[PDB]
């Protein structure tokens, strides 16, 4: 029934500087079972990091150095932190933070994971705007006239970490749908992606929304495009 | 000590044709785990599949289905009837039956099989050809048009930039196209495409 939420979808630092990933569970107990971090390095596979239980115990797999990770659960806020101190370059990966949901009885959990994020290390700090700059695409008039459908398209180009995630919804009843995108394209440095969306017959009078987030949206907050009706 | 390693790296598939995805443990014995299954599509990522037992996600039940093969310590996960969205990575993990401890109830995973879902073999189909605009920023729109091979272009004297086209499964099971430029006389800017032998101009639907 809950999930886990992991906002930063990258999280991008120089390096000797300390990073701080979060992790927001809702709709589970915390309090209860632990919450787990694991970290994909490029590569390599899926693997056990650390993890807070309910006393306030902290296990770290094995090998794991000293004072390099550290968590904490926050049950108020809902919200557990890996920090990540004197992060280097092979702290580059994704990390993910999970934790066993229970189901109706015992012998039945589900293990749950956040949807990552990713730890991008550069050498020096970027000096320039590197949001994603939007541009939309209004159906062409004689597409209109063939499934009496409709294909909105949104640009997104010169945004840095390129590490991105472009999804639609309807306006108002904002409930994720089913559209495709291209790959993600480098231009010098900086990268491009488009998502285009294909709304039925039905829908064409309604408003729709290119929701954008990435780690240097203005604000720190998603970006949400709006596409005219018609 | 234990690994979990998949059978194939890439596991290529087509609509509606079942497929299974298979990982060998090469450790221990397949039983004194638990085997599950997760994967990454793109929008919705590491979901879980199956869980040992009839343990499904929701709305997995109906189109996968998870066993083991004791046999030879195999875990696999059998893709009925796939789709677009089933194209992505599935990762195969495992974890302990409460020892004797302090155990963890860590899991321990697999590297990752990539599926690709490319359209059933069927009869050709020429596409219809669109294209929206805003200003130098011009995109074409190739709609339903079967096999794969296909040139896009968009015509224009003075062209700024052009990117990647790309090529993705319709609705219909069967494909579209986008290929985006920037260009200087965009407002005349028509896309013409190659399929099949044949030509398909915007412009034979205005």
């Amino acid at each position: 029934a809950g999930h886990l939420e992991q906002p930063q979808i990258s999280s991008t630092k120089t390096l000797s500087k300390t990073a701080r990933l979060e992790c927001v569970v809702s709709g589970i107990t915390i309090s209860a079972t632990s919450v787990y971090w694991y970290r994909e390095r490029p590569g390599e596979v899926i693997q056990f990091l650390v993890s807070i239980s309910y006393d306030g115990t902290v296990r770290k797999e094995s090998g794991i150095p000293s004072g390099k990770f550290e968590v904490d659960r926050i049950p108020e806020t809902s919200t557990s932190t890996l920090t990540i101190h004197n992060v280097e370059k092979q702290d580059i990966a994704t990390y993910y933070c999970a934790l066993w949901e229970a189901q109706q009885e015992l012998g039945k959990k589900i293990k749950v994971f956040g949807p990552g994020t990713k730890l991008i290390i550069t050498d020096k700090q970027l000096d320039a705007d590197v949001s994603p700059k939007p541009t939309i695409f209004l159906p062409s008039i004689a597409e209109t006239k063939l499934q009496k459908a409709g294909t909105y398209l949104c640009l997104l180009e010169k945004f840095f970490p390129d590490v991105i995630k472009i999804h639609w919804e309807e306006k108002k009843s904002n409930t994720i749908l089913g559209s495709q995108e291209g790959n993600t394209m480098k231009t010098n440095d900086t990268y491009m992606k488009f998502s285009w969306l294909t709304v039925p017959e039905k829908s064409l009078d309604k408003e729709h929304r290119c929701i954008v987030r990435h780690e240097n949206n203005k604000n720190g907050v998603d970006q949400e495009i709006i596409f005219p009706p018609i | 000590a234990i690994e979990l390693v998949p059978e194939h790296q890439t596991v290529p598939v087509s609509i509606g044709v079942p497929a299974t995805l298979r990982c060998s443990m090469k450790g221990e014995a397949i039983g004194n785990y638990y085997i599950n299954w997760y994967r990454k599509t793109q929008g919705n990522t590491m979901t879980f599949i199956y869980r040992e037992k009839d343990i499904y996600g929701p709305g997995f039940k109906d189109n996968f289905q998870g066993d083991i093969d004791i046999a030879k310590n195999l875990a696999v996960l059998k893709i009925l009837a796939p789709s677009e969205r089933d194209e992505g990575s599935y990762y195969c993990a495992c974890d302990t039956l409460g020892m004797g401890g302090e155990y963890t109830d860590k899991l321990i995973f697999g590297k990752g099989t990539r599926v690709t879902v490319e359209p059933r073999s069927q009869p050709h189909t020429k596409p219809s050809v669109f294209v929206m605009k805003n200003g130098t920023n011009v995109a074409c729109l190739v709609k339903e048009f079967y096999p794969k091979d296909i040139r896009i272009n968009l015509v224009s004297s003075k062209k700024i930039t052009e990117f990647d086209p790309a090529i993705v499964i319709s609705p219909s099971g069967k494909y579209n196209a986008v290929k985006l430029g920037k260009y200087e006389d965009s407002n005349s800017v028509t896309c013409s495409v190659q399929h099949d032998n044949k030509t398909v101009h915007s412009t034979d639907f205005e």
